[PDB]
């Protein structure tokens, strides 16, 4: 999280101030950045079995793109939609590493295979990971589909075409690995959850952060008017 | 997407109730093949006010634009052919049926019960006498 | 499980699933010669087949028998269409209060709980159907936990 | 831990890769193994006490569509196994189906030069050449590889797990077992005889031209003076695994009392329930050695070595009388009788 | 007037199913009633806003209201019923009530489940009355969980590969959708825009008409099955439960096709005009091609997804050949099939699920031990064979209708393409009688065990009774769906530019 | 005239169908196949004139 907002904050300060010049030699640059970050960070994505290696792949391999892929395509009208996209993401990312950080913690283990069942045992926790990992994926009624969206409003309405298709693509790409580990959870085939979920003592800090933290991954994304209009006041 | 050859029928400001888009089968230039569709499509619309002229006419200015297209048409296909003394009258004729059809669509669009009948009856009595100058 | 195996792969488009009419062991004795005449009635057999649902009881009987002669004479003597569409309205309503505050029944729960060991009558019959919100029972956590006596 | 293994071919085969499973289940304690086969391969799992669940995708066929494909891979990859093993050995395009698989360890058969010889990069571990003809000795990489290869673990984890063990369920060993069996004569004390014709007995999937029947005549001659003597008494048991509905009317092994039964590859009972076995060189030798139940293999000749390894089973109580003319139809039935009689 | 009643009519049923979560009462009894209850009013409201609420006689949008919700790209709450709607939003009240209803006996989880019907229910209807063009797109992907969670927890034995096909198939085609969505919203974003009554006036240029045509119909191709997008259909529909299956087959593809009528047809004329014929060959086509495809399959559930197929071809070539009546058929179509095919459905994992079998050559004798499902099923196969009586014959009829008094063709391909569509009638019972003889007719076993063999009890026999009906009351005076004075305006702006 | 001398002639068969149908056993092509009937003037005149 706080990497990539410190970075993004640098990176277009030290681009756009000391750099008028060279735009037409670095617009292009980041963009073969951007066009592969989008791609080989979600191929993989789809092969992995770890659960943090998977959200290392597409949380930040790819989810690096759509940021970016607007600093090319800036003319003062699109940095408003950066911000936005950051203040998304980062509820959307914070929910669930702690729901995460919380099932590790309770059972053990991180590969995805035992994640089975989680939904019986304890539906709360398998529900704010599901609304997450679904706002991740970047589905209407949730936050990250009108991030993606005022994202490419802005983006495809600066020209640039072979950017914005190659994102609504690769994001359709990534809703496979969502929806794999979402219908991980939901089952009910006794035989087949392993050892420890089974044993799975269900129940302040961390519930706290996990609930306050998943809720601005629904609510924002359809209440994005108020931060629209103070995001747009950013000249740097 | 479709033209007239006799510009007689076309009153002030050049329209009429038609409603384009009716497919119209080729019958060949001839006055026997125009007035005889011309007569068994103004069959119909004296039968028009037999059930469907009261109880919620809301129906027939969706029926009598058809059926009266028909005799717009043919009727000027009609005029055509004919020798140059039969077409003065003919004409005449034209003239008093296609704004009655004017007249009565415009009632009939009110959404009235009395006005209807008694704008209907105009139309019956030169309606029913297009049946035998053909 | 031991689910023998299979043999000389049939027609594909095989004519009718069924034995070759050639030992069709009977012609006629299969669906037409074949009647006689026993008994039974007419009323008698149709106010006893009308009950093999006991489909209401009592009042919401009342409520669903002189309901449609109430909404067939509504097309006459005609009352406006807002009295029509609340009379339909509190009906529903009614007719579904009355539904779910019957009993329950076995075979309404889990699979995995409809096969108990015959305590299923304890733990549900006078036990269910004996309280309101108590959760002691709470097995709904498959592991067979089974929390009963 | 999971594991799934890919093993191909249909009884005889597939009977032989309990070995393995048990090598497995021993090596790495708790791990669950899973298994796809074929159709006619799969019916051996129904006895066996290690495997979690079966499967049925290849009969590897060539063409087979683009989309019972896909599912297939849509089901191995679903579960996230960790070391598929496997067997049909692989060229260079079913390297990729393990591949895509995507576990941690690829092992498994590859072709020697013929059929593309390839053996692609992204495998471990690829030996021996096709066929795959000597049974017991078999898949005999596997049982070297998954033995002390790695660690602390103690000298060569007990090398080649001891012979074929399977287990009965007292379900299946009761009620089926008496059900076909009292369907005609049955006192538990008679003789199984398999090797009549070809449908699918088990076919045995090497031995390639004998074994696949006798013509019946010498089981005949065998016969008449099986039950001769009140050795057995009851033993009149052809036991035809075949479409014998399309055989049993022409019994010239007098159809006066020769008993028959249908049966798949559940008879492993029905053999525990006997006073022995004669058979040719199928399933039924490694059925029989497997538990006591003495019996009494007729194959070609000297492919006991390829076929049948522990030649003293219990007490030499499994014999095996060979052909001097090498073709499976001329035998000394005499000494074969004599030799029979004793049991 | 003003008190809303489209604005209820789409917050009621996800609004008053969110109350079954956090509702601790039973395994599975009190939710079915507490769910019926609620569609059943939703029902009586939609029938009650449409009967003395509506005109039929007025072209022009009613009902309407409009907010301010997102405000930068501008994208409000703008809805309203119009006649095109009407037909559409009353099927799928009724249709999936009538589905809820079939899921009557479903105790596994019977709390998602309802509510996800009811997610599904708000959603259809978001739909089929949306009026600013980015909700219209908002609604149309809001299904798209619900269904496949319904696809993925119950139905079929190869529930997964179905569902994760279907999920990324409709997902990706929705790209060309929201493609299309940019496009036209960016093209003077000060004229209103997204607002989709105020864009018939749109002129654009050339070779952008194109280009937005092409991003709807590869969307709509793909949610209505046309010819080279169609593999995806036969998966989801032979692993569906039938509950699902029903308002899946009957409402789902019907949206493709309202959809493709009312944001092509009404705003891209000159980009529609210029590739009606192509449209029309591809139905011409595909109303063979699905037939002769279907006959060869082997399990009855995939021949029935592929005679829903077939019947789509009407849709198209009503929407091309641009008449009053091929426009105007079409709908009685997509009514008259939403009808038949969810019937099929149902009687097909009806009769299934009591066999066990899904294979078509093992079906032995079922006609001795249920006769109900043999009757009841018989019928509707006439009705799908386009028998005249019921509604299967007349939108047929008026489809040929259209396209013979086209405007837009001269006798060379109007009639080698009713020739071909009419080889439809000769191909079509052949495949639907084969199934009628191998797995009804013929004496199997004695099958006397009136055991896991029971004939269609009360609530079965009503829904199949309840559906019926309306068949033959369209099809013996159909103008009870001819309630459209759209098209006498929606057909008006085409109607004479060039060519 | 030919649909009741046709007519006529159907239910003429019919009833001797039926009437010969108890000696040979209930079958088609055991019954209705008059090879093996043949002569039936004195046995069942009415529907024989």
């Amino acid at each position: 999280v706080t990497s990539k907002v410190a970075a993004s904050a640098s990176a277009t300060r030290i681009l756009d101030i000391p750099f008028y010049f060279s735009s037409n030699e670095w617009h292009l640059l980041l963009e073969i950045l951007a066009i592969l970050s989008m791609i080989l960070g979600n191929l993989l994505a789809i092969t992995q079995t770890s659960m943090k290696r998977m959200l290392a792949y597409s949380s930040i391999g790819q989810i690096g793109y759509v940021i970016i892929g607007i600093i090319v395509g800036d003319s003062n009208d699109g940095y408003a939609s950066m911000i936005t996209y950051m203040l998304f993401y980062i509820s959307m990312n914070l929910g669930t590493f702690a729901c995460i950080v919380l099932f590790g913690l309770r059972t053990g283990t991180d590969n995805i295979r035992d994640y089975a069942g989680l939904y019986m045992k304890d539906p709360f926790l398998a529900l704010s990971l599901a609304l997450c990992l679904l706002s991740l994926g970047g589905l209407p009624p949730l936050a990250g589909f009108f991030g993606k969206l005022y994202l490419f409003w802005c983006g495809w309405q600066a020209g640039l075409y072979f950017l914005v298709s190659i994102g609504l693509l690769t994001s359709v790409l990534s809703i496979y690995y969502y929806l794999k580990i979402i219908k991980l959870l939901m089952t009910g085939r006794n035989q087949e959850i392993t050892p420890y979920v089974r044993n799975y003592r269900r129940s302040n800090s961390i519930e706290l952060s996990m609930t306050v933290c998943v809720i601005a991954s629904t609510i924002p994304g359809i209440s994005m008017n108020p931060i629209l209009a103070i995001a747009q006041d950013t000249l740097f | 997407k479709i033209r007239n050859k006799e510009i007689n029928n076309g009153e002030t400001g050049t329209r009429s109730f038609v409603k384009n888009g009716i497919y119209m089968a080729d019958i060949g230039p001839s006055f026997a093949a125009h007035a005889y569709r011309v007569r068994s499509s103004a069959f119909d619309l004296l039968a028009l006010e037999d059930l469907l002229g009261k109880e919620a006419s809301n129906y027939v200015n969706k029926y009598l634009r058809l059926k009266a297209t028909f005799i717009y048409y043919d009727f000027d296909k009609l005029i055509t052919a004919a020798d140059p003394d039969a077409k003065p009258p003919l004409l005449d004729l034209a003239n008093r049926l296609f704004d009655s059809f004017e007249k009565l669509q415009a009632a009939v669009t009110t959404k009235d019960d009395t006005d209807i009948g008694s704008c209907y009856a105009d139309t019956k009595l030169i309606l029913q006498e297009v049946m035998t100058r053909m | 499980e031991p689910d023998l195996q299979e043999d000389p792969i049939d027609k594909w488009r095989t004519n009718g699933v069924s034995p070759e009419d050639f030992v069709y062991g009977v012609y006629d004795g299969h669906h037409t010669y074949d009647e006689g005449q026993e008994k039974k009635g007419f009323w008698e057999d149709v106010s006893e087949w009308y009950q093999e649902a006991e489909p209401p009881q009592g009042f919401q009987a009342l409520i669903s028998w002189s309901f449609p002669p109430a909404v067939i004479l509504g097309m006459a003597f005609d009352v406006p269409g807002e009295y029509l569409y609340i009379g339909a309205a509190i009906f529903i309503v009614v007719f579904c209060i009355i539904e779910m505050d019957k009993p329950d029944k076995p075979h309404n729960f889990e699979p995995e709980i409809y096969m108990m060991e015959r305590s299923k009558r304890d733990k549900l019959i006078a036990d269910y159907n004996s309280m309101d919100i108590w959760d002691f029972n709470e097995k709904y956590g498959e592991l067979w936990d089974f929390t009963v006596n | 831990r999971r594991v799934c293994c890919v093993v191909s071919g249909g009884v005889y085969e597939n009977v032989l890769f309990f070995p393995v499973v048990q090598m497995l289940k021993d090596r790495y304690p708790g791990v669950l193994v899973d298994v796809v086969a074929s159709a006619r391969g799969k019916q051996v799992y129904e006895m066996c006490k290690n495997v979690r669940y079966a499967n049925v995708y290849d009969p590897d066929d060539e063409w087979p569509e683009p989309a019972e494909y896909t599912h297939q891979l849509g089901v191995m990859k679903n579960r996230y196994y960790d070391m598929v093993l496997s067997t049909k050995l692989a060229g260079t395009g079913h390297a990729l189906f393990l591949f895509m698989s995507s576990a941690r360890e690829k092992v498994g058969y590859v072709y020697p030069n013929v059929n593309g010889a390839g053996a692609g990069l992204f495998l471990t571990e690829m030996f021996k050449p096709a066929t795959t003809n000597l049974a017991d000795g078999g898949y005999n990489m596997y049982q070297d590889m998954l033995e002390w290869l790695g660690r602390p673990a103690k000298g060569v984890p007990q090398q080649p797990i001891p012979p074929l063990r399977v287990s009965i369920s007292k379900k299946l060993r009761a009620v089926v077992e008496d059900k076909y069996n009292r369907a005609g004569v049955e006192k538990g004390k008679y003789v199984v005889i398999h090797g009549i014709e070809s449908d699918s007995v088990a076919n045995m999937k090497s031995r390639g031209d004998d074994d696949c029947l006798l013509p019946l005549e010498l089981w005949a001659e065998i016969a008449k003076e099986i039950s001769s003597g009140g050795n057995g008494l009851r033993p009149l048991f052809v036991m035809p695994h075949e479409r014998h509905r399309e055989e049993i009317e022409e019994i010239v092994g007098e159809e006066t009392a020769y008993l028959f039964i249908t049966t798949p590859g559940q008879l492993t009972c029905l053999i525990n329930d006997s006073a022995g076995v004669v058979a040719t060189n199928t399933a039924a030798v490694q059925l029989a050695n497997a538990r006591d139940k003495p019996c009494v293999a007729l194959f070609s000749s000297k492919e006991k070595a390829r076929l049948f390894l522990p030649y003293v089973e219990e007490r030499k109580s499994c014999t095996v009388v060979a052909s001097a003319t090498g073709k499976l139809a001329g035998i000394d039935i005499e000494a074969v009788k004599k030799a029979v009689k004793d049991l | 007037s003003y008190f809303p009643w489209l604005t209820i009519l789409v917050v009621l049923p996800i609004f008053a199913g969110s109350l079954i979560f956090f509702l601790p009462h039973k395994g599975n009894k009190i939710v079915r009633w507490y769910t019926i209850s609620i569609c059943l009013l939703e029902f009586l409201l939609m029938t009650y806003a449409f009967c003395y609420h509506f005109q039929l006689e007025d072209p022009l949008i009613q009902l309407k209201e409009d907010y301010k919700w997102i405000d930068v790209f501008d994208f409000h709450w703008r809805l309203g019923i119009d006649g095109l709607s009407l037909g559409s939003i009353l099927l799928t009240g009724f249709i999936t009530t009538l589905a809820t209803l079939a899921a009557w006996p479903i105790t596994r989880n019977s709390r998602l489940f309802y509510f996800l019907m009811l997610a599904m229910y708000s959603g259809q209807i978001g739909l089929f009355s949306s009026r600013d063009l980015l909700l219209f797109f908002i609604m149309w992907e809001l299904e798209l969980i619900p269904v496949y969670l319904l696809l993925s927890m119950w139905g079929g034995k190869r529930r997964l590969y179905s569902a994760t096909k279907f999920i990324l198939y409709t997902a990706g085609g929705s790209i060309f959708f929201l493609i299309g969505v940019l496009g036209m919203g960016l093209y003077g974003s000060n004229e209103p825009g997204l607002d989709l009554e105020r864009l018939i006036n749109q002129s654009y240029p050339a070779t952008l008409e194109i280009l937005l045509y092409f991003g709807f119909l590869i969307a709509y191709a793909v949610k209505l099955p046309i010819i080279p997008l169609h593999t995806w259909l036969p998966d989801t529909h032979g692993e569906a439960h039938y509950s699902t299956c029903m308002l899946l087959a009957g409402i789902l593809l019907k949206m493709g096709a309202y959809g493709l009528i009312r944001i092509n047809m009404e705003l891209l004329p000159h980009a529609h005009y210029l590739f009606s014929p192509w449209l029309v060959i591809i139905g011409a086509i595909q109303i063979i091609y699905a037939a002769s495809t279907s006959l060869g399959q082997r399990n009855f559930k995939k021949r029935i997804a592929y005679s829903s197929v077939s019947h789509m071809g009407f849709i198209i070539i009503g929407i091309g050949s641009i008449t009053n009546i091929g426009l105007n058929g079409a709908i009685l179509q997509i009514l008259s099939h939403g009808f038949i095919g969810a019937t099929l459905f149902f009687l097909a994992g009806t009769a299934s699920d009591r066999m066990r079998l899904v294979y078509l050559e093992e079906l032995g004798g079922i006609s001795i031990p249920m006769p109900k499902i043999f009757t009841m099923f018989s019928s509707f196969s006439m009705a799908s064979l386009a028998l005249p009586g019921m509604s299967g014959f007349v939108a047929e009829l008026v489809v040929f209708f259209g396209l013979i008094t086209s405007p837009k063709f001269l006798l060379m391909p109007k009639a080698l393409i009713t020739f071909v569509m009419a080889i439809g009638m000769i191909l079509t019972p052949i495949y639907l009688l084969s199934m009628l003889r191998q797995m009804f007719y013929g004496y199997k076993l004695f099958n006397v065990p009136n055991a896991n063999f029971v004939d269609s009890g009360p609530r079965e026999l009503f829904i199949l009774i309840c559906i019926f009906l309306p068949v033959i009351g369209i099809g013996i005076y159909p103008d009870f769906v001819l309630s459209l004075s759209v098209d006498r305006v929606e057909a008006l702006l085409s109607n004479y530019y060039p060519k | 005239t030919h649909a009741y001398s046709k007519a006529l002639l159907f239910l003429g068969s019919g009833s001797v169908i039926h009437s010969m149908e108890p000696l040979v056993g209930y079958s088609p092509d055991k019954s209705q196949n008059m090879v093996l009937m043949g002569g039936l003037r004195k046995y069942i005149p009415i529907t024989r004139t």
